[PDB]
């Protein structure tokens, strides 16, 4: 059957495997039939415009919805008591009770409270009316229209960029550093100085009057002539109220440091300074400006960029709660928990994605001859060593961390908490925005250490053994994703490199889960004033189960009761949806293909033999999902479940507290 | 009544449930299988039967049940379900090549299911029948309630 | 490399016994690409899942083998 | 279908051919090895992919290697 | 606070990327 | 034209489905010394009649399982397997040379024999965008 | 962070204490012993700081771990020298004489370690180390 | 022979090590840190 | 255009989802 157009192997599959594997391989452009590197890069090029158009229409939706259905105005008036709103609920299924309960944040009808700090971010960057947002939205739709127009024009042979424009990666690297990053950085400082900071200081800047307005009275004259001093004018008084004349300074570039007390956020002036500095550094480096493999392999490129975006989004999460850059976001606890957990989980996805494409590189692109004695060749030279070391630090960190937590559990249970192995984080004290690191924090840090070790252990045993191993010397033959080599050599289930990404996603979720668990319990403790609770109970595992999971679940799971619904109903329900989704992942992770294939055989029999029903038949012979599809659907359920459950819990834990 | 295999190599046991006379009589005379019906007729009967049946769960069990509006729900719900089945028949027929094979219960299934012509006919039937069924059942529900 | 007994370190990369000393037990056959038939002390992975024993002797390549 | 490729190091033990449940494999005469035979895979349109052949092969870096692709009715092992 | 004129214009604009998405999608297929 | 007597079998559900008619049956024909009872691969026990017995099964593996596991155990090595198309094209498959594939016979080419051993197969990095596989 | 004696929380914990051992004084003895170590003011629970706390029991642990590792290694050498086939009744069945000799030569690993380190006796060449 | 076999050998050894550590803990009180 | 929710939601979810599922059905079955 035609679909999938690109793969005749599949298109001639007489089964439902054709439809699944189609959708699974529909973006592996490399593997499409008759795909030359030229067309490959051109196709990829156009897809990226599609992606970006999506991101812009996504942002567009944010602004459109908050404008139309939000309470952004009411919130800018009372940003500490008004709950900000994400969008309207129209749902024919809600009972009157649930419409009433979701009728919140002084909204006429049922709404969803926002928890992306979008209100805070927009207030900070200057937006003050629904008009500013509506214009942002319509603008961003038009940007997306342009980006789509672009991908279309580009794939059109008129402007179809040949292999040249892509082979010029070095040019692209320098351009990214300066022309994109540097340029946009200082453009953003433009926005900050002209609109953000004014609107912060109570002065309305529209597109109409900013041509009229000058940011700094003497600033225009100072540029290129003693520019640094004039720019550092009267700094904004602590008295200053955000978006009011009261205590408004005039400085546009400063190094005041710390946080604006009203908003408990990094000074807009400090941010503008930061960005100006970042821009200068980036542009300078641009002007100033494994080679073989990186240019050769698109997998190497994504892998690198994913590991990059991995660390970047991790640090974004780590910094965006410690060093709040948005007004009132520090006070909005649910948003800050949500954003941290969000960005940390996306961090873990981008990280593991890095190692995934790592392994794809090692089975599709890495030629051992091509690079005689490169870093990668040396890495493989002593795989057994890199793995034995990662193994050891894993078994070590693991045995000891689990042992200590279990020791603490045992002695505390036996009613002798004195006997606990409480180790103080001395180096944390030395280094220390920074919150008290106790022996609890120590144990959890080591947990996270161990888990991150086992994750990299797995997703490197993957990318190293991808080429092969004693159990399967020639894996590169069979490729990245394949079921197994059969029950041949004691059994080879899960021997592929894809299987290592699969096995490591679990550890990535465990690791980020420990991270965000620690984050959220610590913060709930402080946000309730019972930081004592964390400090005392975080040292044995029953304390995590009793105080974190058991204790902060109560509100959420009372979201709907036989007595009635409250606003947390939708979260209680999502909480269960995530438990169900997670568990459903176990169906696919534990029950493997053969059981199902026998069962489905019998259903094919029953269908063919049932009068009236037999009148219709499948086009595609029903078959059980593939070995690997079982693993993949398992993992997507497990992951989706994991995320949805925890998102529900993060929201439901923090929301009642505030 | 004993289990025996017609063409023993085929995976189809004649049983009192699939090969009995009473059963063969019923199955082979249901409008799917009944000989000498225009495909449109097959569909109109299948439709009417299902629409009429479908009215009941929707009217009885749904969210606005008890109220007068429940009858309207019943009819529109059943008709919606019939429209969705009408879509299913069209798209099925669009992509279907397969013909109903002769079975133990039905020695001569026919061609009305098994040709794109047949399925289009059946679907036109099924739609008119189903939505008619559903309306009739609401009309009768109002009638009997009033009486 | 002696047929009755030997200590050859296999240089076949796709081998369970790469870099392991083995005692040859068969004369290199004329016209046989891989005639060493080195017996290695350790067993291979060979066998159905949960097969305890495996293969001890493989016909190793002369070029790959080294005294 | 599944490509079954027999590599140089086939010691003609006839183990694979006795394993194959769809008899994809025929032990053919070959002067390459002392055995006087090799494995041939003519009937790879009947290869289900069970790899009982690979499982039965005793050579280190087994000569018989089955490569799964372009699943068909006969590969997928469908009665129906 | 957002008027119907504005809601409509937003929709009509959003229709543009819709058409162009159809176009780009077709291309990439 | 592939004529034998169908083994006495009461019938099952394990048999041929629509694909038998629509696409391709198989047939195993063997010569039985006695009227002995054998496990039907569809599930059940059938009793092979004296002499030539013909069995229509649904895949080759079903046929070769009756043959390799049960018939050959009963020492009946006369069995011939025929792919049967709907038109009635009966095509001998298993003993195509008339000799069991384990026994080497002449006039059977080496098919998919690879010169280079497993070790020496090319890396995919090298052959990227050539459309040649490692084994190929 | 502050001596347990000094910390008022620790004194509270000491007053009402659970006796581990049969003897009534086990609780008081434990707290008296724990008085030496520094404990957090709010918690009043003994903490461990990375020499007496961790280094000394670390050393004892490492000695015992090295002993048991060395004993196992020595017994493995005994296995590969006792018989032509080491595994059969060499691992599944434990030769008590060989084992006790291995244990006796065990716990001398600290002195033995100097000799083992000399000429890299412990390490086997990369070339030899079987790795596909 | 039975004595040689891992299960019995290990059973005795660990029933000794476990008892030894139990006895140690029985005699010496809770030792969190080396005094 | 307070009602635009009560139109846009069924249109997109029911009608668009239906049409999408129908189209994807044709697409993977043709
Ligand atoms: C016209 C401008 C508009 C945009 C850009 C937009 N919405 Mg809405 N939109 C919703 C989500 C949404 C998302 C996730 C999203 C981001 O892409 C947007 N929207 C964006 C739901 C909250 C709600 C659901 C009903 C429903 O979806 O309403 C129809 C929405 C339409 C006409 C806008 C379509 C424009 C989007 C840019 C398309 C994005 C496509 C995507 C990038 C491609 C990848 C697909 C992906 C799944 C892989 C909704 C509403 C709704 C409306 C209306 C009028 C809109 N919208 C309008 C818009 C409902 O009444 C109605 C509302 O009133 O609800 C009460
Ligand atoms: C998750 C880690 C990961 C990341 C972050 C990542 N990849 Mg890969 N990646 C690709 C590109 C890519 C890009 C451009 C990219 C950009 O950042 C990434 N990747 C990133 C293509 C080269 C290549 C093609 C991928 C491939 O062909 O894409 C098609 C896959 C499809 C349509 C399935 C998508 C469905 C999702 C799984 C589940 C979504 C659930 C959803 C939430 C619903 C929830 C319901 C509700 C309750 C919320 C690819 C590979 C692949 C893999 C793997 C494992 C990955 N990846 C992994 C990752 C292949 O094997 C695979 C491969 O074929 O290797 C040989
Ligand atoms: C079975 C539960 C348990 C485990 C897993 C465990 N201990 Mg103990 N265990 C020790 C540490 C230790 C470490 C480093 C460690 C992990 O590697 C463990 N434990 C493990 C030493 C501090 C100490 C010897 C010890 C104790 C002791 C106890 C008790 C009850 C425990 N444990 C219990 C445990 C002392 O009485 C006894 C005591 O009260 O000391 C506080
Ligand atoms: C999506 C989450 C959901 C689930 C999983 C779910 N419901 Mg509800 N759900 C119902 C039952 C139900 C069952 C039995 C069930 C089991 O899985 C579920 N649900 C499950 C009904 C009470 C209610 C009715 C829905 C409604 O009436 O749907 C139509 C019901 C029909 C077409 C099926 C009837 C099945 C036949 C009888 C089968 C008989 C076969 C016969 C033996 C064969 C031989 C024939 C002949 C040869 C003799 C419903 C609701 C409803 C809703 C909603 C939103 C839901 N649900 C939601 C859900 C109504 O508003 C609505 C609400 O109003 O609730 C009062
Ligand atoms: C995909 C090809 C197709 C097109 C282009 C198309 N229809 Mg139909 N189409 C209709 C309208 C229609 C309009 C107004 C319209 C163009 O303006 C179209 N269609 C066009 C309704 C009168 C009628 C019923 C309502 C109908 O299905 O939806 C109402 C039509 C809408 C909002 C206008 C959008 C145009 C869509 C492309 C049509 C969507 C059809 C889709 C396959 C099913 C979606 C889910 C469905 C369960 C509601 C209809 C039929 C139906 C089908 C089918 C298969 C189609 N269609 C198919 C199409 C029914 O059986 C079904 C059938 O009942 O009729 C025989
Ligand atoms: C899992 C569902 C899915 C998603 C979320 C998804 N794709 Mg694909 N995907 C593409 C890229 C892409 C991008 C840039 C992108 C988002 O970043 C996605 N996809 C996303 C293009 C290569 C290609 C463009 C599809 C293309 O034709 O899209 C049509 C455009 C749309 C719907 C109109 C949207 C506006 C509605 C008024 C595509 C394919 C295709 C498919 C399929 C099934 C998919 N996909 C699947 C998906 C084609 O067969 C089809 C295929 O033939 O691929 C060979
Ligand atoms: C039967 C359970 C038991 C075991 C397994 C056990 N002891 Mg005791 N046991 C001793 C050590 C010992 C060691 C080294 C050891 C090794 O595993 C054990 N035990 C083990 C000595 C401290 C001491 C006897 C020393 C003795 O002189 O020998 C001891 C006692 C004693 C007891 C008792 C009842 C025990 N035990 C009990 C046990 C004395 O009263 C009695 C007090
Ligand atoms: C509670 C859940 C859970 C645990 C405890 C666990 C345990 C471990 N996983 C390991 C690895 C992995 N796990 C993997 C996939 C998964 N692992 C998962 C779930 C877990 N896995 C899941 C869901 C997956 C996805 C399939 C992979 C892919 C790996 C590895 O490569 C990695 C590994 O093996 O690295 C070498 C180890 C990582 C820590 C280490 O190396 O030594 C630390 C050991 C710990 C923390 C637990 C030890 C338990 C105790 C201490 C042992 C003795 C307990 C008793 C005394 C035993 C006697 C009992 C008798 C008396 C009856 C360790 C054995
Ligand atoms: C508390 C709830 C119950 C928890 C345990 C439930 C386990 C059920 C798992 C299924 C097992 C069913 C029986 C299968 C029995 C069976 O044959 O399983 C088969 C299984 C694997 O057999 P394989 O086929 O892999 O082995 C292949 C060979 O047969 C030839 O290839 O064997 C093992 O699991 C090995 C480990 C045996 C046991 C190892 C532990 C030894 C110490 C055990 C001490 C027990 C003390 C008991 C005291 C009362
Ligand atoms: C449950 C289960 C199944 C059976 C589940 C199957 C076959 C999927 C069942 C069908 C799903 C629910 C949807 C398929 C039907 C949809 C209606 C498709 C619509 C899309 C069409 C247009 C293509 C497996 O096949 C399997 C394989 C390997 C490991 C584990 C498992 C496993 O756990
Ligand atoms: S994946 Fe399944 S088929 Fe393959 S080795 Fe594992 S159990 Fe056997
Ligand atoms: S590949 Fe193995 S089983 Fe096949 S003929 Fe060679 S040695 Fe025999
Ligand atoms: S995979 Fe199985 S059926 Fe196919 S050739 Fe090998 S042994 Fe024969």
């Amino acid at each position: 059957t035609k679909f999938p157009s690109f793969s005749q192997d599949l298109a001639q599959d007489p089964t439902t495997r054709r439809i699944w594997y189609g959708i699974a391989t529909v973006h592996d452009f490399e593997t499409h039939d008759g795909m030359t590197e030229e067309n490959l890069y051109q196709k990829i090029f156009a897809t990226h415009f599609g992606h970006l158009s999506i991101i812009f229409l996504w942002s567009a939706g944010h602004l459109f919805h908050v404008a139309w259905q939000g309470n952004f105005e009411q919130w800018i008036q009372d940003p500490l008591t008004i709950r900000p709103i994400a969008h309207a609920i129209w749902d024919p299924h809600l009972g009157d009770a649930a419409t009433q309960a979701f009728t919140q944040a002084g909204a006429s009808g049922p709404v969803d409270l926002c928890y992306s700090g979008l209100y805070q971010w927009w207030y900070t960057i200057g937006m003050r009316t629904n008009g500013d947002l509506y214009i942002g939205s319509v603008f961003l739709m038009i940007v997306a229209a342009v980006m789509l127009f672009a991908g279309w024009l580009h794939l059109q042979p008129k402007f179809r960029p040949s292999l040249a424009w892509f082979r010029d990666a070095e040019s692209q690297m320098n351009h990214h550093l300066a022309v994109l990053f540097g340029a946009s950085s200082l453009g953003w400082t433009g926005h900050l100085i002209h609109v953000a900071i004014p609107e912060a200081r109570g002065q309305h800047v529209g597109w109409d009057n900013f041509l009229s307005t000058m940011p700094h009275p003497a600033g225009l004259a100072p540029f290129f002539t003693g520019r640094w001093g004039v720019y550092a004018q009267n700094p904004d008084t602590a008295g200053h109220i955000f978006g009011t004349s009261e205590g408004a300074g005039t400085a546009i570039i400063t190094f005041i440091g710390g946080f604006h007390p009203q908003t408990e956020a990094l000074w807009l002036t400090d941010i503008a300074h930061h960005h100006l500095a970042i821009a200068v550094m980036y542009i300078i480096a641009g002007h100033m400006y494994l080679y073989d493999t990186y240019n050769e392999s698109l997998h190497f490129q994504l892998g690198f960029h994913l590991a990059a975006l991995g660390v970047i989004t991790s640090v974004v999460a780590q910094h965006m709660y410690s060093l709040p850059s948005y007004a009132f976001i520090s006070q909005d606890h649910v948003t800050q928990a949500a954003l941290y957990t969000h960005h940390q989980y996306i961090a873990g996805i981008l990280a593991i994605g890095a190692f995934a494409h790592g392994g794809i590189f090692f089975v599709r692109d890495y030629d051992p001859e091509r690079n005689k004695n490169n870093v990668l060749a040396r890495a493989l030279e002593h795989k057994e060593a890199i793995i034995s070391h990662l193994s050891w630090v894993s078994m070590f960190s693991g045995f000891h961390t689990l042992g200590v937590y279990v020791h603490n559990d045992t002695v505390v249970a036996f009613g002798t908490p004195e006997k606990q192995i409480l180790v103080e984080p001395i180096f944390a004290q030395w280094i220390q925005p920074f919150m008290s690191q106790g022996p609890g924090d120590f144990l959890v840090h080591h947990g996270i250490a161990f888990s991150l070790h086992v994750t990299v252990l797995i997703c490197v045993k993957g990318c190293l053994d991808a080429r092969g191993s004693k159990l399967m010397p020639d894996k590169k033959d069979f490729g990245y994703s394949f079921p197994c080599d059969g029950p041949g050599r004691g059994g080879t289930c899960d021997i592929s490199a894809w299987d290592s990404f699969y096995l490591a996603f679990f550890w990535m979720l465990n690791t980020i889960g420990w991270i965000v668990f620690y984050f959220n319990w610590k913060h709930l403790a402080i946000w309730s004033g019972n930081e004592a609770q964390f400090n005392t109970n975080s040292t044995y595992l029953m304390g995590w189960l009793r105080d974190y999971l058991w204790g902060y679940s109560a509100q959420l799971i009372n979201g709907y009761t036989p007595f009635g619904v409250n606003s947390l109903s939708v979260w209680a329900w999502i909480f269960l949806l995530g438990h169900l989704c997670w568990a459903t992942g176990f169906l696919f992770l534990i029950s493997w293909r053969g059981y199902w294939q026998e069962l489905i055989e019998t259903l094919v029999w029953a269908h063919q033999r049932t009068p009236l029903a037999n009148l219709v038949t499948w086009k595609d012979k029903p078959v059980a999902l593939s070995i690997v599809q079982g693993r993949l659907v398992g993992l997507v359920h497990f992951a989706v479940g994991y995320y949805v459950t925890y998102a529900a819990f993060v929201i439901g834990a923090t929301a009642p507290l505030g | 009544l004993v289990k025996h295999g017609g063409d023993p190599l085929v995976g189809d046991l004649a049983t009192p449930v699939n090969s009995s006379g009473i059963v063969k009589a019923w199955i082979n005379n249901l409008p799917a299988y009944r000989k000498g019906m225009s495909a449109n007729a097959r569909g109109l009967e299948i439709g009417m039967a299902h629409g009429y049946y479908l009215y009941g769960p929707f009217a009885t069990s749904g969210p606005i049940r008890g109220t007068t509006m429940s009858l309207v729900s019943g009819v529109l719900s059943a008709s919606a379900v019939v429209i969705v089945l009408s879509v299913a028949i069209q798209i099925y027929s669009s992509v279907s090549s397969a013909k109903p094979l002769p079975s133990v219960t039905t020695a001569d299934p026919g061609s009305d299911f098994g040709t794109k012509e047949g399925w289009s006919a059946v679907g036109s039937g099924f739609l008119i029948g189903g939505c008619g069924g559903a309306v009739i059942a609401g009309v009768l529900s109002y009638a009997i309630a009033a009486f | 490399m002696v047929q009755r007994g030997s200590k050859v370190r296999i240089l076949r990369p796709e081998s369970y016994w790469f870099r392991e000393i083995g005692t040859v037990a068969s004369v290199d056959q004329s016209g046989i690409k891989y005639p060493v038939i080195v017996r290695f002390d350790t067993c291979n992975y060979n066998g159905i899942s949960g097969t305890a024993a495996g293969i001890n002797t493989n016909n190793f390549g002369v070029h790959e083998l080294e005294e | 279908s599944h490509t079954v490729k027999i590599y140089d190091t086939c010691i003609g033990c006839t183990q694979c051919v006795r394993a194959c449940p769809t008899d994809v494999l025929e032990m053919v005469p070959w002067d390459g090895c002392k055995a006087g035979q090799i494995a041939s895979s003519p009937r790879t349109e009947d290869c289900v992919g069970c790899k009982r052949c690979e499982t039965a092969c005793p050579t280190d870096f087994l000569s018989i290697r089955v490569y799964l692709g372009a699943e068909t009715t006969r590969s997928m092992g469908l009665a129906y | 606070e957002l008027s119907d004129l504005q809601i409509v214009i937003a929709l009509v604009v959003a229709l543009l990327p819709a058409l162009l998405a159809l176009n780009l999608g077709s291309a990439l297929s | 034209t592939l004529t034998g007597q169908t083994p006495l079998f009461g019938g099952s559900t394990g048999g041929l489905l629509s694909s038998a008619e629509t696409e391709e049956k198989y047939a195993i024909t063997w010569t039985s010394p006695k009227q002995q009872v054998f496990e039907m691969p569809t599930g059940g026990a059938a009793v092979m009649n004296e002499g030539e017995n013909l069995l229509y099964l649904a895949r080759k593996e079903q046929c070769l399982a009756l043959g390799l596991r049960q018939l050959r155990t009963k020492k009946i090595m006369d069995y011939k397997i025929y792919r049967v198309l709907p038109d009635g094209s009966n095509t001998l498959l298993h003993p195509k040379d008339g000799v069991f594939p384990e026994k080497s016979n002449e006039g059977r080419a080496a098919v998919n024999s690879v010169a280079r051993s497993i070790g020496e197969n090319p890396n995919p990095g090298a052959i990227k965008y050539t459309g040649k596989k490692a084994y190929d | 962070l502050v001596p347990c004696s000094e910390s008022p929380k620790f004194q509270e914990r000491a007053a009402k204490a659970r006796n581990t051992t049969a003897d009534p004084n086990s609780g008081q003895k434990r707290f008296e012993m724990y008085s030496s170590a520094l404990c957090g003011p709010e918690d009043g629970l003994p903490r461990i700081i990375a020499a007496g706390d961790f280094l000394i029991p670390g050393l004892f642990f490492i000695y015992i771990a090295g002993g048991i590792g060395n004993s196992s290694r020595n017994y493995q050498i005994a296995n590969r020298k006792k018989n032509a086939k080491n595994p059969a009744m060499g691992e599944i069945i434990i030769d008590v004489p060989l084992a006790v000799s291995s244990t006796i030569a065990g716990m001398a690993w600290p002195l033995t370690a100097f000799r083992e380190l000399t000429s890299g006796e412990l390490t086997v060449p990369d070339s030899d180390v079987t790795v596909s | 022979k039975f004595f040689s076999t891992a299960p019995v050998i290990a059973l005795v050894f660990f029933t000794l090590t476990a008892g030894f550590l139990v006895e140690l803990n029985r005699f010496f009180p809770d030792i969190l840190f080396f005094p | 255009s307070d009602i635009l929710p009560a139109i846009m939601t069924p249109l997109v979810v029911l009608i668009g989802g239906g049409a999408a599922m129908t189209a994807f059905f044709y697409y993977v079955e043709r």
